[PDB]
RNA sequence: UAUCUGGUUGAUCCUGCCAGUAGUCAUAUGCUUGUCUCAAAGAUUAAGCCAUGCAUGUCUAAGUAUAAGCAAUUUAUACAGUGAAACUGCGAAUGGCUCAUUAAAUCAGUUAUCGUUUAUUUGAUAGUUCCUUUACUACAUGGUAUAACUGUGGUAAUUCUAGAGCUAAUACAUGCUUAAAAUCUCGACCCUUUGGAAGAGAUGUAUUUAUUAGAUAAAAAAUCAAUGUCUUCGGACUCUUUGAUGAUUCAUAAUAACUUUUCGAAUCGCAUGGCCUUGUGCUGGCGAUGGUUCAUUCAAAUUUCUGCCCUAUCAACUUUCGAUGGUAGGAUAGUGGCCUACCAUGGUUUCAACGGGUAACGGGGAAUAAGGGUUCGAUUCCGGAGAGGGAGCCUGAGAAACGGCUACC
RNA sequence: GAUUUCCAACGGGGCCUUUCCUUCUGGCUAACCUUGAGCUUGGCGAACCAGGACUUUUACUUUGAAAAAAUUAGAGUGUUCAAAGCAGGCGUAUUGCUCGAAUAUAUUAGCAUGGAAUAAUAGAAUAGGAC
RNA sequence: ACCCACUCGGCACCUUACGAGAAAUCAAAGUCUUUGGGUUCUGGGGGGAGUAUGGUCGCAAGGCUGAAACUUAAAGGAAUU
RNA sequence: CGCCCGUCGCUAGUACCGAUUGAAUGGCUUAGUGAGGCCUCAGGAUCUGCUUAGAGAAGGGGGCAACUCCAUCUCAGAGCGGAGAAUUUGGACAAACUUGGUCAUUUAGAGGAACUAAAAGUCGUAACAAGGUUUCCGUAGGUGAACCUGCGGAAGGAUCAUU
């Protein structure tokens, strides 16, 4: 028997999926940026939940520890390469204040709508 | 057969230790080698990797070292007198290690008369300026002048029958011997 | 269980082995030899997957057995010979000898030495007493035993054999001022000199060596090699030689080259 | 006790000789052997009468291993000595540690006077009978 | 991502539980079920029972080839290529499956073998083996049986076998064969006995013993075994050799002998050169296999300290017949009441002994939480037990081996 | 001018303050009267060791060695994304070059090092107390 | 023996709440979400049930230890109309 | 014109006791019987080597009349050995069988005495007001039933007040 594969899951189930206020926001994200069924919501509220968490530990550490900065010099690169972090801000605080809009700005429907290819979020 | 586990051993406290693995063959045991004293007769018993062991039985004759003076020679075994284990072992008549045992004496006395030229208490030149230079230290102890007079020694088995397959002594002398003198006079 | 084991499953490996995790179920589990199997390094997994001469094993056995491999001399034809640290790995004609010594990550390293590097060799004694008939003799970390050594070789030292004659040809006192492979641990690779050893009248002896760039660390005297003098190494040291060099830094350097 | 040869063997050191035809001072020459790690042998086992092949002074029994110490509760019980190990085990879950305690019989040689209530140290040995695996090396009386 | 809510009440505030909620390498079931990658899968009750198939055999240039097999030699008339079967040497003690038993037991962290064994690969490591040693002696390499095979068959049947004829070993069983010196013994001989010798035997390992060593803090002065070295024997003699550990009766060496006598090449494939002299005379590599020990590795075996669920509606347990230790001996490869004969009465325990159950293999880990914490872990990695319950044993370095046997259910 | 003359905070080391803050047999003597005119042989055995006279135990804490993988956090990487995995990337590609395959977690028990702040143990009292 | 002033140790009493408590009330029921003085015992929804059984003491009635199966969604405490 | 209790009747379920020298499962061992392998005491079928040794006599070398020297198909007999099976005197491991003892889990059982479940059963009104005899707690009796009574105690009383 060979070495077992790792999997994880790739998003959260909220405590509360009964409720009115929640349902309304992920409701008008969906339709007003062209989605399936909201599992990618919540997988992208999953990911956003673990790069804040660790953002805030970061944070915690105090500053000029190599521990600390190193990974926050990483984890800066690597969200302003994928593009949800904006160029202009980055200090490790504005990751903490960052939300699922940039994430779903970065996806391929909206780059092609916002660039001119298509339309409409659906085409 | 015989196991020298100690799973099967009760425990300190007094606990009864249950069972958790069969006898293994590493920790066998054999039966005791119980050499008499008859014809010769060596079986080879095969051991853990080789080595295979001498399970000597009816010794007839051993050697024997002289250690206060330093000679070793065959001789043979006459009969134990007494082990200082217990004595059914001397009333059987067998040879075990440390048990003390008659012996001949023989060479060990044409041994004396050939290399000292004196006896214990009952012609070439080379043989006399020998002598003479070895001279100084012919005098013998009264145990063992004695004994040499009346013919068979006392000795003491050093080596393992079971194990070695041979038997090998030395004669007493000196406080064990007067030890074990009074221990088989005092019956 | 009930004797010797014949196996090795791919998990079980040693991580300096560096192998692919999956690639099948099995991992070459090293032949009996001189170096210990969980410091080795199998002619299989070393010329499969660290150099890339070959494909898979009937390839590597088929170049093996063409009497092309020297290994430490004699040509050698089994596939999992446990060609451990310090030893030379002749490779046929063309001078590739690539000896075998630790990088600065722990693993092996692929650097490449010259024919004079490959003829001789150091090798660090372990054990040193007479034996039948009163000859004296050394036992190196290889194995090799080399009969009526010189008296002023002592424990814990490192001697120079020629691989032609089974000979010492030098011997390096151990004392202070000695470059040191560390053998083992976690610092595995590094470089340092010798400055105070404690004398652990117990037992197991630690030695807090100094790395070139002021990095003081104490390792195991059982986990040391004497590989030369300060400044006057007798061995050919790879690149990066034993800095550990921090892992900013390092990420720093490495996106500047790139 | 008092007298060394009391069993019906003659207990003596193996390979140990005295030649009958010299004289000199204590004919039987006694063996002894330095315990090492900083441990003197007393004065009492240079001179003693006794043979106790189980006491590494003079004896073919090493002190390879482990260093322990411990107080003696039992001395009834003949050649040996039981001591009682204090320790404190910790519990992470209540952050407060827990009294235990171990019995581990040792073995004393003759030479060391041993009392109910002194310290002693014993180092590790070989088996030496079923339980007791440890022989007294130093003993600090109160 | 340190959070809630509905319910006793005409109505209020508390304790309190029930329910809703979310997750579960936690299952089972119902309704459906287009596509890519991936993957668990008779563990939960029965470690219950199994029809039928497979899962351990193996040949290189280099152990044995008269197959009545296949062909070819043109290098060979003793043999050469391939090659059934078989003998021989190894492997079958690896791997795979399950978690029944097991609660200081396994196991994990952490130690010791100065208390043991070890095929295998790697590196070293036998000038002595004729012992009335002038015949008792093949060392140009010697002895014997047997497998397959050819004929006789028995049985209804099985990896069933008996008689006849043969034949080989890297099959069994024997066996000698190379310079010396030094050192120990006996000892003629010369005896001028300061006293010196012809001569002979002994002189490698493996085993059994016993002894001497195996050293190793500084410094002086009168005398003795026979003057020892060499001399006015007044006496000078200083030099003196010894490895390792914290530790040794350590490794190692020398003596006196011992061994139903252990080894010290009666083996195999290629290539073809030199010395004379023209003798199949004498010297000549690559290796393979095998072999006596030591080291390393593969390891195995015990073993130091700590750590394991619930129960006192388990308070004393063990100690006849082994229990706590010693003395001496047997067996083991080794230390050990592992067993034996004697002696002493001892050993653990409210700091939870001992007994009971575990629907308990342990650990590495998994699920779930601000922190603490709770539950699970048979299962892809390590270690431990098992081949239906026991118990015994051969072979084998390594097995109480079960896809190895014997005995009872 | 990132640096020296630095003025302030912060933890460290040695010495004097009755405070040996374990010490004796040898190699060299350290801080050296060694004297050379200020490199000239020996200022005081730790400035370096061999060693030996003795070490009350601790509880605790700091650091460190050793702590097999997967698995946990997590670095790098266009498996088309991702679950992943441990590759890949760049060419003059007729010849080839080459970065990586990290870094941390390991409770408790065991081993070594600085502390006597806190919590116990014993010393000398009809003195056999120490010099 | 009385009266004035002080003090220690007790039975206690009155107005208030710096505070506690759900309230009734408490100078202790306070110094407990600003959570840690030392320490023993008892309880985890109401019934079953202080029952059965296993032990133990007692002449006896009984005393000590002490469940499980099953059932229910309210059993309760303080105050208000 | 509330709330609520107790006895009894009907229906189901749960648990306890219960005669049955209770029955089955597993663990441990009292004793007896006791297969088998192992180590030893013997055993000797059978195979087989060596040394002589008689042996009828071919043929040869000799005599050359007989007769002598040598082995050949063969069988009396005498020793020197080696392997050596069947069986088997003794010791230990002792599987297993019979008989019991002890411990842990289970369930049948006539009947007895309890608990619980219920929109609609009969009798009384015991408690919630001074519940119409003020309640409650121990102890001992009586009654179909809640309950009553004697003794002691408590207010959770219906009394914070007699200078």
């Amino acid at each position: 028997p060979r070495a077992p594969r790792t999997y994880s899951k790739t998003y959260s189930t909220p405590k509360r999926p009964y409720e009115s206020s929640r349902l309304d926001a992920e409701l008008k994200l969906a339709g007003e940026f062209g989605l399936k069924n909201k599992k990618e919501i919540y997988r992208i509220s999953f990911q956003l939940s673990k790069i804040r968490r660790a953002a805030r530990d970061l944070l915690t550490r105090d500053e000029k520890d190599p521990k600390r900065l190193f990974e926050g010099n990483a984890l800066i690169r690597r969200l302003v390469r994928v593009g949800v972090l904006s160029e202009d801000k980055k200090k490790l605080d504005y990751v903490l204040a960052l939300k699922v809009e940039d994430f779903l700005e970065r996806r391929l429907q909206t780059q092609v709508y916002k660039l001119g290819l298509a339309k409409s979020v659906h085409h | 057969g015989i196991s020298r586990d100690s799973r099967h051993k009760r425990s300190a406290t007094g606990a009864k230790r249950a069972q958790f693995r069969k006898k293994r063959k590493f920790e066998l045991g054999r039966q005791p080698a119980n050499t008499k004293i008859g014809a010769k007769r060596i079986h080879s018993v095969r051991t853990r990797g080789g080595n295979k062991k001498y399970r000597a039985l009816r010794i007839e004759t051993g050697n024997f070292s002289w250690a206060s003076e330093g000679i070793s020679k065959k001789t043979r075994i006459a009969g134990v007198v007494y082990h200082p284990s217990n004595n059914e072992l001397v009333r059987t008549n067998t040879l075990t290690k440390a048990a003390i045992v008659q012996i001949d004496a023989t060479p060990f006395r044409q041994w004396f008369e050939a290399h000292y030229g004196q006896t214990l208490g009952k012609k070439s030149k080379n043989a006399e300026r020998k002598w003479a230079a070895r001279a100084a230290s012919a005098k013998i102890e009264s145990s063992v002048e004695s004994q040499f007079s009346a013919g068979r020694l006392y000795a003491c088995i050093s080596s393992r029958p079971g194990q070695s397959g041979r038997c090998d002594g030395y004669i007493l002398e000196g406080e064990e011997l007067a030890f074990y003198l009074r221990r088989l006079t005092a019956k | 269980a009930r004797g010797p084991k014949k196996h090795l499953k791919r998990l079980a490996a040693p991580h300096h082995w560096l192998l692919d995790k999956l690639s099948g179920c099995y991992a070459p589990r090293p032949s009996a030899g001189p170096h210990k199997l969980r410091e080795s390094l199998p002619l299989i997994v070393f010329l499969r997957n660290r150099l890339k001469y070959a494909l898979n094993g009937r390839e590597v056995k088929a170049i093996l057995m063409q009497r092309h491999v020297k290994v430490d001399g004699k040509v050698r034809t089994d596939t999992t010979y446990p060609a451990g640290f310090m030893d030379v790995i002749t490779l046929d004609a063309t001078n590739e000898n690539f000896r075998l010594v630790y990088d600065v990550k722990g693993r092996f390293a692929v650097h490449r030495i010259t024919d004079e590097e490959a003829s001789y060799k150091l090798g660090k004694v372990k054990k040193v007493q007479l034996g039948k008939k009163g000859v004296p003799y050394v036992v190196t970390h290889d194995g090799r035993t080399i009969r009526y050594p010189d008296p002023n070789i002592k424990v814990n030292d490192t001697v120079k054999i020629d691989l032609a004659s089974g000979k010492i040809t030098d011997f390096i006192k151990f004392d202070a001022g000695k470059l040191v492979y560390v053998t083992g641990g976690r610092n595995l690779g590094r470089i340092g000199t010798i400055v105070h050893k404690e004398r652990h009248d117990g037992g197991f002896d630690l030695v807090h060596i100094k790395d070139s760039l002021d990095n003081t660390f104490v390792t195991r005297l059982n986990n040391v090699f004497v590989i030369g003098e300060q400044g006057k190494p007798y061995i050919s040291l790879p690149k990066g030689k034993g800095i550990k060099l921090s892992i900013a830094e390092e990420r720093d350097r490495r996106r500047a080259q790139q | 006790e008092l007298t060394v040869q009391s069993e019906r063997a003659f207990q003596k050191q193996p390979h140990i000789f005295n030649n009958p035809k010299v004289k000199t001072s204590k004919r039987t020459k006694r063996w002894y052997k330095n315990a090492g790690l900083g441990f003197k042998t007393p004065k009492t086992a240079i001179e003693g009468s006794y043979i106790d092949k189980k006491c590494p002074f003079t004896g073919l029994v090493s002190i390879r291993g482990k260093i322990l110490t411990g107080t003696v509760v039992s001395t009834k019980m003949h050649r040996t000595i039981v001591i009682r190990r204090a320790y404190l085990h910790y519990i992470p879950k209540y952050n407060r540690y827990e009294k235990r305690h171990k019995n581990v019989p040792v073995h004393v040689s003759p030479a060391f006077r041993v009392q109910v209530g002194d310290i002693v140290t014993v180092g590790q040995c070989r088996p030496i009978s079923k339980t007791v695996r440890f022989n007294v090396v130093k003993v600090s009386a109160a």
